[PDB]
């Protein structure tokens, strides 16, 4: 995910998950940055991975609004 | 081998997942343990070839402190061990029934605190009884003398708090001289925050008798 | 206040069909609600198949319930109460019978402040408990766990408990449960720490005579009830049978404590030699003083 | 005289030296199957937390004792609250963290039979099987 | 051969340790061989190792010793060829038939153990 | 955005004094205060954490140059683009004049930078996009400017514009 | 090496007893057949928990419940119900 | 035994027949080896009783047994009493190793 | 701040589980003795009735259990009343003769002898305990693994005799009725169902103890359809 | 073994060390405080102090120490043995090298207790260091002196202003 880039070590690459450039390719990517994503480092997979991350009744007075919602009885009040 | 990604999607609380758990002959099934409702972390100081205690943290370990209530049964004087007795046994029974009958250590540990190499009680212990005696609108002595500010008079942040207003963390904080009378800045005080039986209640405590 | 599998639902009254009022989706962690009870109208508690317990609060003006409190062993939830607003008594498909109480650490903060604040919004949450919910997503969610108050083990599985005030005037609030395989049985609350350990003094004096008895034949053929079991006619130990699936914690059996009613006086005053303190006649005197003046 | 002894082995399974977490972990295994069911038990959580990360230890004196304790300390928790710690790395990658947790199910699975059935970490889809008669609601 | 006439010294060297030896030479000179009897040839420990039994010189404390070498490396390789059961046998049995108990047993303790490594059909 | 950096921390001064003294200004999380382990010394400087960023905020305006410890003040403070290699350039080539140059093909994150290799007048020139790099590598590349031939390509990191770089590069923009 | 070859010793004895005893090498397959055997084991075992389930499933008898319990301790009582 | 590692228990289903312990292991539970609050009588399988070998202590089954053996309270309370016959079938290497010393 | 209980059962479990035909006590006749009273247990309790008055009445209720009593079968052995043999949890096989002591009943135990641990787990031998008609031996077993055989006597004092194991691995049982023999030689009759097979296959299987080499061999074993549910006696056809 | 030394325990909050490193656990054994070793015995220190990796951490320590820390002039005149004690050892190791001068931060000391000036230490191999204090942040610190000539010898210091006159012993700093 950052420019392909090599690292020389397993601790740093692990220190990697916490960092400014990878939380700027993450966040400006539309990934959210912290400690869902501190794992995989492809670009692809953690797209399919943020998509995973992201009705009530009012009862008008015919007695027939028992299936109307809230905010539509709400719009009936503004016209009412 | 699933990838990581395939295997965070499975689970409730994708973030236990680490590189290694892929690894697993069945991950499907560690992945779905290890996110079960209460079970807990394997210990950390696996794959430290360290030995799990070694040194850097034990170097500085103190020795051993009694705890309070024992200390006050004076043996500390009596037997001195840094670097006969004349003890008396109605004393030293109700040390253990009646006088300390309820106490229990500061801290302790809850459910799921394993205790992890470098950790330290001791900080711990103290954090907490900092943070229940410590409060805003007053300022210990010994504060005082390193800032020079004397009982009475307002703290040097006064000035700016006209200006800005008060604590944004403290709605109910009153401060002599802006939302609380003046005549309230009177010794180590200058501010204030000013907004059962549970079925079994006992209603008699009695402890048992040596006599 | 209905609950469906998952979730909670709250309905009304209206002509033509009832309405949904409100709405509130769980913690992941519980698949059914079993059974669920509350307190004064402010709060819930919400037992699961599964997984333990759970308590809520109502906050109107977010109409929905919050979550402040969970558990931390596994429990099968037939039934659950409310003896009081911090504590809780339930049961299990298993037979154990426990009372879990919420921490005082919560009950400072519950009472300190409105219930809108706890979803979003400022609760300033200790250090500690903080980095509990980084460290361990999944256990301490909520974020504060019930220490278990009383358990203990009765082979029955209770359907009902009955939390009474009182029972024929007593001063002791009980509380009666009642059977499956048909049973009645009360819990009883010891108000004086002197007189749970006189109670305590006896269970353990008849809990081990099986043990007692065998000991003293053996040292009088030594020098000068046969079978280890005598007194309890099987093997089983006390505390591990009324322990079973987790430790006993408060609750004093009183149905061993009324077999030394049934025992011949030479055996009764035989048990009473190990305490220092009141005589054969006293320890009958206390037996029976719970039937009498506590229900 | 609990509550006493739980900051001297406070001091003693924390500590370096490896005969310390042996002899106090022997103390353990004495102060918890005749204090069990008396309603300590935050003070065996406490002095779970601490031995639990000695599971790894060799030495075989250290580890039987360690052992000894673990099963104790079953007692005094319950077979649930102390399965907890031990579900978790039973499967695991690492053939030695795993290797020495199967050590502490099995020793519990003798003690617990039928006392741990209500506490498997099991559900529908995560074992093919399950039980269905488990979630059956009468 | 240079290199691995130093594992023919080693063994024998050990052999030597154990059966004369200070008693915290021995000592350590058993596990070594406990850990290391794997690595070394079975043909190298056995075809050096049992001569010694047949001598008629050694003592019972001194033939105890090499016996309970017999009985250690036996229980780990597990997998023993013919020629050396013969072998084992011709030391071993004759201690069922000895004066005391314990030699009787621990002459015992070995077929019992050579009787599962070589298995049925072998013996 | 919830961490404040606290700076003229005389060494004597405690991790306990630090939280008496902020939790006047607002509720504090937690306090790391650096310690060298081998002196057993603070450095002068700590973090302070509060719970949210508002908070942090009000204390940054309050508590900077405000209070003196050990008649020291104490400070209160808050705490990927495309580059295209030109070789050839002519020496009447201003920096400026690059920017002119390349502002028509796209916007410049940065300022061109001209360095000599061999002698040989080179510049990096840094484009926030791409496509506008494209733009002026296909118009630029091997041109005639100030009676000079310039050449015009990515700059090496082996060089920029790999399939994975078009991509990432696109969401950097988004 | 003495006493971890005693240690293999008891293995293979408390396994025998006990029939489910992981080692370290354990199928997932092979553990959930434990869980499965002790579950059905006690179902049907406390009296109470036979009730409970008898009278939930709606079966005409206690003990056709109990049988239904032991059947699925066996792996092809689920083919033989579909075959029905 | 608890601290002598080769030994090998028995461990078969217990007959009627309490097991012994001579004057020398007398006192000592069979498992843990402990002096302390003995519980339940030992009960050893047929075949540890038969002839001579049924008088022997079921600790050094070496010389003869009078005392009856018990369980102490806390294997009881462990379940370590109920695992089988408590008794030990090899001399073991310590007491083999003193006897040819001497000589 | 605790809370602390003290538990009562006002009323038992009510789920009769277990029951025993004999003549258990001789109360209020000098010398009667008739085969028409029995004895009722579950789980935790147990009763006595008596029966000739031609109306089942209440005789005793003994003593708080504090087990799980998972078999109960009176044995009646040869020269002398009768005296239940129970097993339960706890893993011992306690043979209980209910006696006249002090001015009330009590239930007073003879042996008890070990099998395994305690608790109510599959491979322990209790849940099927079925009995010799003429007294000569309980016989007990589990779901699963193993089957005992305890060899009764009578003497001076009453005498088990050392078990008698057969263990057949991966079989769980069910319904292990007995059969009736004249002397010759005890039998029982299980149906058993293998617990790793591909299919199911639930087959009957004989066993005889015998009492010559002593020790418990198996017989006849028949394959049956899977849907074989119990097994019962008939004596003799002749 | 020990030459009579009290090896201070490691909690007693510090009679110079005849090391410094060397201490006692809250248990009884001794370890280095650099290596993070333990030891059984003084005989064992001893082998540990004459070792390689003490050696090494010394010297990590070394550097990790020395990676941080018309007017008028002040001249020093220092003298030296009179051929009393140096004739005893003349076997050309480092007796060619002069005395050598540096500027310390009073920040660290073996007391650490007050600081906060600078010390114009001069060492010579046999003979014991030598301090003097100077208040003054800046005097007769010059500007291109000589017309600068690259034989850095130890520093700028030691070259611009220093004279070892060696064969009366006299060294002369200003």
């Amino acid at each position: 995910i950052c420019s392909n880039k090599v690292y020389n070590g397993r601790r740093t690459f692990e220190r990697h998950f916490n960092e400014e450039r990878h939380i700027y390719h993450l966040r400006c990517l539309g990934i959210e940055p912290s400690s869902v994503f501190k794992g995989i480092t492809k670009i692809k997979e953690a797209q399919e991975l943020w998509k995973n991350m992201q009705e009530l009744e009012l009862e008008e007075e015919d007695e027939e609004g028992n299936v109307m919602s809230k905010k539509v009885y709400d719009e009936l009040k503004k016209q009412g | 081998k699933p990838s990581l990604s395939q295997l965070k999607s499975q689970v409730p609380y994708p973030q236990i997942i680490e590189w290694y758990d892929c690894d697993a002959r069945y991950p499907g099934l560690l992945a779905s343990i290890k996110c079960t409702k209460n079970v807990i972390p394997v210990p950390s100081h696996w794959q430290s070839k360290k030995e799990y205690l070694s040194g850097r943290s034990l170097l500085g370990k103190r020795p051993f402190e009694l705890p309070d209530i024992i200390k006050k049964t004076n043996i500390e004087q009596m037997r001195s061990t840094l670097p006969a007795l004349d003890l008396d046994y109605k004393k030293l029974h109700d040390v253990f029934f009646k006088i300390g009958a309820n106490w229990k250590p500061d801290h302790l540990l809850c459910f799921g605190d394993v205790y992890y190499e470098n950790r330290n009680l001791f900080e711990e212990t103290n954090w907490k009884r900092m943070v229940d005696h410590k409060r805003p609108g007053r300022i210990s002595q010994e504060l005082r003398a390193i800032m020079n500010l004397p009982e009475g008079q307002l703290p040097p942040w006064c000035m700016k708090m006209k200006d800005i207003g008060l604590p944004t963390g403290y709605p109910d904080l009153k401060i002599a001289g802006l939302n609380w009378d003046i005549t309230n800045l009177k010794g180590d005080v200058y501010g204030k925050i000013i907004p059962r039986n549970y079925f079994g209640a006992l209603i008699s405590f009695e402890t048992p008798e040596f006599e | 206040l209905t609950a469906m599998g998952s979730t909670i639902v709250l309905y009304g009254l209206g002509k033509k069909q009832l309405l949904r009022r409100s709405v509130t989706q769980t913690p992941v962690s519980i698949t059914k609600i079993v059974s669920m009870h509350q307190w004064n109208y402010e709060r819930l508690a919400v037992g699961d198949i599964h997984e333990s317990v759970t308590l809520f609060i109502w906050d109107p003006a977010g109409n929905v319930f919050i979550p402040y409190v969970d558990d931390s062993v596994k429990r099968h939830v037939t039934v659950l109460k409310f003896l009081d607003e911090a504590t809780v008594i339930g049961a299990d498909r298993y037979g154990n019978a426990w009372t879990l109480r919420s921490p005082p650490e919560c009950e400072k903060i519950m009472s300190n402040h409105d219930p809108s604040e706890l979803s979003n919004g400022a609760i300033k949450y200790p250090l500690d408990v903080i980095t509990l919910q980084q460290k361990l997503p999944n256990t301490y969610d909520c974020k504060f766990k019930f220490q278990l108050l009383n358990h203990f083990f009765v082979n029955d599985i209770i359907t009902d408990f009955h939390i009474l005030d009182s029972l024929s005037n007593s001063d002791r609030p009980g509380c009666i449960y009642m059977g499956l395989q048909g049973t009645v049985g009360c819990f009883i609350p010891l108000l004086s720490k002197g007189n749970v350990f006189m109670m305590g003094n006896i269970e353990n004096i008849m809990a081990e005579a099986d043990d007692t008895f065998y000991l003293d034949y053996e040292s009088r053929k030594k020098n000068n009830i046969i079978c280890e079991g005598s007194c309890s006619i099987l093997g089983r130990d006390h505390q591990e049978y009324r322990s079973y699936y987790a430790p006993v914690r408060k609750v004093i059996d009183g149905d061993l404590c009324e077999n030394f009613l049934r025992l011949s006086l030479n055996e009764q005053e035989f048990l009473a030699k190990n305490l220092k303190s009141v005589q054969v006649e006293d320890i009958i005197q206390t037996i029976n003083e719970v039937r009498t003046n506590y229900m | 005289y609990i509550y006493f002894i739980t900051p001297l082995l406070e001091d003693a399974l924390t500590d370096r030296d490896l005969v310390h977490r042996q002899t106090a972990s022997n103390v353990i295994t004495h102060l918890a199957l005749n204090c069990s069911g008396t309603g300590h038990e935050d003070a065996f959580i406490h002095l779970m937390n601490l031995l639990i990360p000695n599971i790894f230890e060799t030495s075989p004196h250290a580890i039987m004792r360690i052992l000894e304790g673990l099963e104790a300390l079953s007692q005094a928790l319950g077979p649930g609250l102390f399965m907890n710690y031990i579900w978790a790395g039973l499967f695991h990658p690492a053939k030695n963290v795993r290797k020495a947790f199967w050590r502490v199910y099995n020793n519990m699975y003798v003690m617990y039979q039928d006392a741990m059935v209500p506490f498997y970490p099991v559900t529908p889809d995560n074992n093919e099987e399950y039980i269905e008669e488990l979630d059956l609601v009468l | 051969l240079n290199k691995d006439e130093k594992k023919e010294r080693t063994l024998s060297m050990l052999l030597l340790k154990i059966k004369n030896g200070n008693t915290a030479s021995r000592r350590t000179s058993m596990r070594i061989l406990t850990d290391k009897a794997v690595t070394f040839g079975p043909e190298m420990i056995f075809n050096r190792l049992l001569p010694i039994l047949l001598d008629r010189s050694l003592e019972d404390q001194e033939r105890h010793l090499m016996i309970k070498t017999i009985d250690r490396v036996l229980y780990q390789l597990g997998d023993l060829t013919k020629p050396y059961v013969h072998k084992i046998l011709v030391v071993a049995a004759p201690l069922l038939i000895d004066e005391d108990p314990m030699v009787r047993s621990t002459g015992q303790e070995i077929i019992t153990n050579l009787s599962t490594v070589a298995g049925l059909k072998t013996i | 955005g919830n961490t404040v950096y606290v700076g003229n921390i005389d060494p004597r001064i405690t991790k306990e004094q630090l939280y008496e003294l902020f939790i006047q200004i607002n509720p504090v999380l937690r306090i790391k205060y650096p310690k060298d382990k081998v002196l057993q010394a603070y450095q002068g400087y700590a973090f302070i954490e509060f719970y949210n960023q508002g908070d942090a905020q009000y204390a940054i305006k309050i508590m900077n140059n405000t209070v003196r410890l050990y008649d020291r003040l104490i400070k209160v403070r808050q705490v990927p683009i495309a580059k295209l290699f030109i070789k050839n350039l002519a020496d009447s080539i201003d920096s400026d004049q690059l920017v002119k140059i390349f502002n028509k093909f796209g916007k410049l994150i940065r300022e061109p930078e001209i360095f000599y290799l061999s002698k040989l007048k080179c510049a990096y020139v840094y484009f926030e996009d791409f496509e506008k790099a494209d733009l002026a590598i296909k118009s630029l590349n091997n041109q005639l400017v100030a009676n000079n031939r310039i050449t015009v390509d990515y700059a090496f990191k082996n060089g920029k514009g790999n399939a994975k770089y078009g991509d990432d590069v696109d969401r950097l923009l988004n | 090496m003495a006493e971890k070859q005693r240690q293999l010793k008891l293995q293979k004895i408390y396994k025998q007893k006990y029939i489910g005893l992981g080692d370290e090498s354990t199928t997932r397959e092979q553990w959930q057949r434990n869980v499965r055997n002790d579950t059905l084991n006690t179902l049907q075992g406390h009296s109470a928990s036979l009730e409970y389930v008898s009278l939930s499933r709606g079966d005409l008898s206690i003990r056709d419940t109990r049988i239904h319990l032991l059947k699925s301790m066996s792996p092809g009582y689920k083919a033989y119900l579909r075959e029905e | 035994s608890r601290h002598q590692f080769d030994l090998i228990m028995c461990l078969k289903q217990p007959g009627v027949q309490t097991g012994l312990l001579c004057e020398k292991c007398d006192g000592k539970c069979p498992i843990c080896d402990s002096y302390v609050r003995p519980k339940r009588k030992v009960r050893v399988c047929e075949n540890c009783s038969f002839g001579k070998q049924a008088k022997n202590c079921i600790i050094c089954n070496l010389n003869v047994g009078v005392n009856d053996a018990f369980y102490c309270w806390e294997c009881c309370r462990l379940g370590k009493d109920k695992d089988g016959c408590p008794r030990i079938l090899n001399l073991g290497s310590n007491r083999l190793d003193r006897h040819f010393e001497k000589k | 701040d605790e809370l602390y209980l003290y538990h009562l059962t006002l009323k038992k479990q009510t789920n009769f589980v277990h029951s025993c035909i004999g003549h258990f006590v001789d109360l209020e006749a000098g010398s009667k003795r008739e085969q028409s009273q029995l004895c009722v247990a579950t789980e935790t309790h147990l009763e006595l009735y008596d029966t000739a008055d031609g109306e089942l009445k209440l005789i005793a209720k003994f003593q708080n259990l504090f087990a799980t009593i998972t078999s109960m079968k009176s044995l009646d052995l040869p020269h002398w009343p009768t005296f239940l043999a129970l097993t339960s949890d706890s893993g011992n096989l306690s043979i209980v003769q209910i006696i006249m002591h002090a001015g009330a009943l009590r239930l007073k135990t003879l042996v008890n002898q070990p099998l395994t641990r305690t608790t109510l787990r599959r491979v322990s031998p209790i849940s099927y305990m079925e009995i010799d008609p003429n007294g000569r031996c309980i016989i007990l077993s589990s779901v699963e693994q193993n089957k005992l055989c305890f060899l009764v006597d009578y003497a001076q004092k009453l005498r088990i005799s050392s078990p008698l194991e057969i263990i057949r691995p991966h079989m769980v049982t069910l319904d292990m009725a007995v059969v009736d023999v004249n002397f010759n030689n005890p039998c029982f009759v299980t149906l058993e169902i293998d617990n790793a097979a591909t299919q199911l296959s639930v087959h009957l299987i004989f066993y005889v103890l015998e009492l010559g080499l002593n020790h418990i061999v198996k017989k006849a074993d028949y394959l049956v359809n899977p849907s074989a549910n119990f097994v019962l006696s008939l004596p003799d056809l002749s | 073994l020990s030459k009579g030394e009290n090896v201070p325990y490691t909690f007693q909050d510090e009679q110079v060390r005849s090391n410094p490193y060397i201490y006692k656990n809250h248990s009884g054994k001794l370890v280095c405080k650099l290596c993070n070793t333990m030891h059984m015995s003084w005989s064992s220190v001893e082998r540990h102090l004459g070792g390689k990796k003490h050696g090494l951490n010394v010297l990590r320590r070394g550097i990790s120490i020395e990676k941080s820390s018309g007017s008028v002039g002040l001249a020093i005149q220092v003298n030296y043995s009179s051929e009393v004690k140096e004739n005893s050892v003349d076997s050309d190791d480092k007796a060619k090298v002069p005395p050598l001068i540096r500027i310390v931060s009073g920040l660290e000391l073996s007391d650490t207790k007050q600081k906060g000036k600078k010390f114009l230490v001069i060492a010579y191999e046999p003979f014991e260091n030598i301090a003097i204090e100077l208040p003054p942040n800046e005097i007769l610190f010059s500007e291109n002196n000589d017309m600068d000539n690259n034989n850095d010898g130890v520093d700028e210091l030691n070259k611009k202003c220093t004279f070892w006159d060696a064969i009366s012993k006299l060294y002369y700093v200003q």
